[PDB]
C-alpha cells in the first residue's frame, strides 16, 4: 500500500555484521530478522536491524524456527528507548527467494500490517545495489492470468541519515566519494554511468532474446505496457536541434572566449611577471 | 532603568555624526515637538545648527491648508 | 603593557596576544575632545585680551 | 593528488551560518567580532573573504558552531 | 595496573548506534554502555553497542536497570552474538573530553564493577562536518600518582597525536592514567561494502541538464566576471613600479589575480563543458 520505500545508509551494513556473526555456526546461508525504522508520509525508512538463527530445509520450504519471545523482548527495548521507531517489515538474505516467506509474512504482520521482505547481499556487492525490497501483493495476479504469488518490487532507494556524515568520512577517509576534482570526478561519474546503463540496457536485450526463446515464462502484460513508450518516445527527432542550433553553443563560444582566454590572459600575466623578476634577477644579482 | 541604553545609543548616534564629519552629501533631519529635553550634544552647534520651529496651522495658512487639502 | 587589550583562551583563559587599543576608540567620546588646532590666527579682535 | 587535497580541505562546513556583527578588521588571520549577545572576543578571519565586503562595522555572518567570518 | 598504549577496535555500527542515540536524546545527556571484550591487556575490541533511556534521576547506576540490561544480555546470546561489558558511552553536550563529578563516580563503580570499565566521552554536538570525538580514559587510584606518574607505559605509540583538551587535563580523566588510542574496524567485506553500496552513485551520472537553471546561471556568470573584469582592471592600474607585492599587501583586494582565481573560472568552465558533453554525449547516442 506504501508508495515507495527508502533505506538508510545505517542498516545496511548492521545487517552484514549480524550475518557474519551468526554465521559462524549457521551455514544455512540463510539469515532472517526484523528491519524497525518508521513510515510517516508514503515513505518508510529503515532505522534498526536485528537478526535471528534460522533453518530451512528444501522439503517444499517449510522448516524453520526462530526466537519469537527474544525478538519480542528486542522490540519491547528499542520502542522504549526510541517511541517512533517501529517495525516496517522483515527481511532475508539469499537473494533467490524460495517458498516460506508467505509463512514468514503471514506470521510477522501481527506488527506491521502492510508486510514487506527486504533481501541484504553480504556477499554480492553486483554494480552498487545493498539491498532490495519487497511489497506482497496477492490481489489477482493480472485481468486474465490465473493465481500467483507475486511478491513485487517497492521502488527503493538510498536515503540520506543525518550525522552519520561525520562518521562516514573519518571511516573512510580514502576515496573522498564526493565532487572533488571537479574535472576528474565528473568523468568518473560519466564513465561509471555509462558502464551502468550498458550493463543494465544489456540486461534488458538480453531478457528480450530469453523471451523470444521462450525457455521462462514471459511476464509481457507489464514488459511491453512499460517498456513500449519507452521504445517509441520520440527522442530521436534531431530537427529540435535545428530549431535549436544555438541550443547552448553561444554559451560555449563565450565559455572559449571567457574560460580559455581568461586562463591563457592570466597565465600569461604571471610568465611575464616571472620572466621581468628573473631577468632583473640575473641582471642584478652582482 | 534603561534610561542609560538609551543615553549609550544616543552617544552612538553622536559618534557616526561625527564620524560622518561632512564626507559626503548625505543629511540627517530629527523631527522633534520640544527640544528643551534633547541632549546638549546634538544641540550643541558643531553637530547640528539649524532649529526650525513649524507652528499652529496660522489661520491665514490654515485656510490655505484647507484648499490645498480639499 | 597595561590598559590594553589582549586574547585569551578557552577554559585556562591563557594569554594569546596583546591586541591593539580597543577601549579607546569604543568609548573616545563620551563628554570630551583630544587637541584641536583652532590656532590663534583665526581668533582675532581680542589681541588685547590673549 | 595535491589538486585533489586542495579541494579536499574546502569543506569549511559549508552549512547555516549565524550572524555576529564584524568590529573592525585588526589585521589578516585576527579579527574582533561582537555576537548579538556581546560576548566580544577575537575570531581568525579566513581568506575567503575580505575588504571587498569587509567594511568596518556593518553586519556580517560567522559559522553556527564556530562562529568565524564568512 | 597495567595500561599500555591501548586500543580500540570500535566498530562502525556501534558509531551509528551512537550518534542515532545521540541525535535522539540530544540536551539529555542519554547513557549507555559499550560492549565490549578484553581479548587481551590493552587490544581492546568493541563489535555492539546498545542505546539505553536515562532515567528521570539522571546520571545514575540504577538508571541503567540491572534486570533490563540481564534481558538484553540474554537476547543478544540468543539472536546475534553475545559479548561483555567493559565500557560505557554517553553523549556529553555540556563540556568536552573530561567526565562531570557525577559521570566520575558512576564510572568508579563500573571500574569496581568490571576491570577497567573505560571512562568514553562522544561528544553529540561538537561533531558537526569532520571531527567526531571519541576520547576513552582510566580512572586511577592515588596510588599511581605517588609511584611514578604518568601511568602511560614505556612505548612511542600513546604519544603520537595524543592532544588532551584543556579541560580534560584539569579534570583528572584523560591525566589520571592515559588516552587511549582510537582505531577502527575497516575491515574487508565490511568497508568495502560500505564503500561500494552505501555512497551509491552508479547511474546518476548521466544527467544531461543543459539549461534547467543555467541561462540564468550564465547570466550571474557573466555578470560575476563582469566584477573580475572591474577587479582585473583595478589591478592594472594599481600595478605600481615599487616591487608590486610592497604594494599588494597593503592594499589587499581578493581581486580575480590574487584570490577569486582562475579556479573559480575553471569551476565555471568545467561546469559548461560537462554539460556540453553530456548533451553531445546523448545527441549522438539518439540514434
Amino acid at each position: 500500500a506504501v508508495q515507495k520505500v527508502v533505506v538508510h545508509p545505517l542498516v545496511l551494513l548492521s545487517v552484514v555484521d549480524h550475518f557474519n556473526r551468526i554465521g559462524k555456526v549457521g551455514n544455512q546461508k540463510r539469515v532472517v530478522g526484523v528491519l524497525l525504522g518508521s513510515w510517516q508520509k508514503k515513505v518508510l525508512d529503515v532505522s534498526n536491524s536485528f537478526a535471528v538463527p534460522f533453518d530451512e530445509d528444501d522439503k517444499d520450504d517449510s522448516v524453520w524456527f526462530l526466537d519469537h519471545d527474544y525478538l519480542e523482548n528486542m522490540y519491547g527495548m528499542f520502542k522504549k528507548v526510541n517511541a517512533r521507531e517501529r517495525i516496517v517489515g522483515w527481511y532475508h538474505t539469499g537473494p533467490k527467494l524460495h517458498k516460506n516467506d508467505i509463512a514468514i509474512n503471514e506470521l510477522m504482520k501481527r506488527y506491521c500490517p502492510n508486510s514487506v521482505l527486504v533481501i541484504i547481499d553480504v556477499k554480492p556487492k553486483d554494480l552498487g545495489l545493498p539491498t532490495e525490497a519487497y511489497i506482497s501483493v496477492e490481489e489477482v495476479h493480472d485481468d486474465g492470468t490465473p493465481t500467483s504469488k507475486t511478491f513485487e518490487h517497492v521502488t527503493s532507494e538510498i536515503g540520506a541519515e543525518e550525522a552519520e556524515e561525520v562518521g562516514v568520512e573519518h571511516l573512510l577517509r580514502d576515496i573522498k566519494d564526493t565532487t572533488v576534482g571537479t574535472l576528474s570526478q565528473r568523468i568518473t561519474n560519466q564513465v561509471h554511468g555509462l558502464k551502468g546503463l550498458n550493463s543494465k540496457l544489456l540486461d534488458i536485450r538480453s531478457y528480450l532474446e530469453k523471451v523470444a526463446t521462450g525457455k521462462l515464462p514471459i511476464n509481457h502484460q507489464i514488459i511491453y505496457q512499460l517498456q513500449d513508450v519507452f521504445n517509441l518516445l520520440p527522442d530521436v527527432s534531431l530537427q529540435e536541434f535545428v530549431k535549436a542550433f544555438y541550443l547552448k553553443t553561444n554559451d560555449q563560444m563565450v565559455v572559449v572566449y571567457l574560460a580559455s582566454l581568461i586562463r591563457s590572459v592570466v597565465a600569461l600575466h604571471n610568465l611575464i611577471n616571472n620572466k621581468i623578476a628573473n631577468r632583473d634577477a640575473e641582471k642584478k644579482e652582482g | 532603568g534603561a534610561d542609560r541604553e538609551v543615553q549609550r545609543i544616543l552617544l552612538e548616534l553622536l559618534n557616526q555624526m561625527d564620524g560622518f564629519d561632512q564626507n559626503v552629501n548625505v543629511k540627517v533631519i530629527m523631527a522633534t515637538n520640544r527640544a528643551d529635553t534633547l541632549d546638549p550634544a546634538l544641540l550643541r552647534p558643531g553637530r547640528l545648527d539649524r532649529k526650525i520651529e513649524f507652528p499652529l496651522p496660522d489661520r491665514r495658512q490654515k485656510r490655505l491648508i484647507f484648499s490645498t487639502i480639499t | 603593557t597595561p590598559n590594553c587589550r589582549v586574547a585569551l583562551r578557552n577554559d585556562s583563559y591563557t594569554l594569546h596576544k596583546i591586541l591593539p587599543n580597543k577601549v579607546d576608540p569604543l568609548v573616545s567620546l563620551m563628554m570630551v575632545e583630544k587637541v584641536p588646532d583652532s590656532t590663534y590666527e583665526m581668533i582675532g579682535g581680542l589681541d588685547k585680551q590673549i | 593528488e595535491f589538486l585533489h587535497a586542495q579541494e579536499e580541505v574546502k569543506r569549511i562546513q559549508s552549512i547555516p551560518l549565524v550572524i555576529g556583527q564584524f568590529l573592525e578588521a585588526v589585521d589578516q588571520n585576527t579579527a574582533i567580532v561582537g555576537s548579538t549577545t556581546g560576548s566580544n572576543y577575537y575570531v581568525r578571519i579566513l581568506s575567503t573573504i575580505d575588504r571587498e565586503l569587509l567594511k568596518p562595522n556593518a553586519s556580517v555572518a560567522l559559522h553556527k558552531h564556530s562562529n568565524a567570518l564568512v | 595496573a597495567v595500561d599500555t598504549a591501548e586500543q580500540v577496535y570500535i566498530s562502525s555500527l556501534a558509531l551509528l548506534k551512537m550518534l542515532k542515540h545521540g541525535r535522539a536524546g540530544v540536551p539529555m545527556e542519554v547513557m549507555g554502555l559499550m560492549l565490549g571484550e578484553f581479548v587481551d591487556d590493552y587490544t581492546v575490541r568493541v563489535i555492539d553497542v546498545f542505546a539505553m533511556p536515562q532515567s528521570g534521576t539522571g546520571v545514575s547506576v540504577e538508571a541503567v536497570d540491572p534486570v533490563f540490561q540481564a534481558k538484553m544480555l540474554d537476547m543478544l546470546k540468543q539472536t546475534g552474538r553475545p559479548e561483555m561489558v567493559v565500557g560505557w558511552y554517553h553523549s556529553h553536550p555540556g563540556f568536552g573530553c573530561w567526565l562531570s563529578g557525577v559521570d566520575i563516580n558512576t564510572q568508579q563503580s563500573f571500574e569496581a564493577l568490571s576491570e577497567r570499565a573505560v571512562a568514553v566521552v562522544v561528544d553529540p554536538i561538537q561533531s558537526v562536518k569532520g571531527k567526531v570525538v571519541i576520547d576513552a580514559f582510566r580512572l586511577i587510584n592515588a596510588n599511581m600518582m605517588v609511584l611514578g606518574h604518568e601511568p602511560r607505559q614505556t612505548t612511542s605509540n600513546l604519544g603520537h597525536l595524543n592532544k588532551p583538551s584543556i579541560q580534560a587535563l584539569i579534570h583528572g580523566l584523560n591525566r589520571h592514567y592515559y588516552s587511549i588510542t582510537i582505531n577502527y574496524r575497516k575491515n574487508e567485506l565490511e568497508q568495502k561494502m560500505l564503500l561500494n553500496l552505501h555512497k551509491k552513485s552508479w547511474m546518476e551520472g548521466l544527467t544531461l541538464q543543459d539549461y534547467s537553471e543555467h541561462c540564468k546561471h550564465n547570466e550571474s556568470v557573466v555578470k560575476e566576471m563582469l566584477e573580475l573584469a572591474k577587479n582585473y582592471n583595478k589591478a592594472v592600474e594599481e600595478e605600481d613600479k615599487m616591487t608590486p607585492e610592497q604594494l599588494a599587501i597593503k592594499n589587499v583586494g581578493k581581486q580575480d589575480p590574487k584570490r577569486h582565481l582562475e579556479e573559480h573560472v575553471d569551476v565555471l568552465m568545467t561546469s559548461n563543458i560537462v554539460q556540453c558533453l553530456a548533451a553531445m554525449l546523448d545527441t549522438v547516442v539518439f540514434k
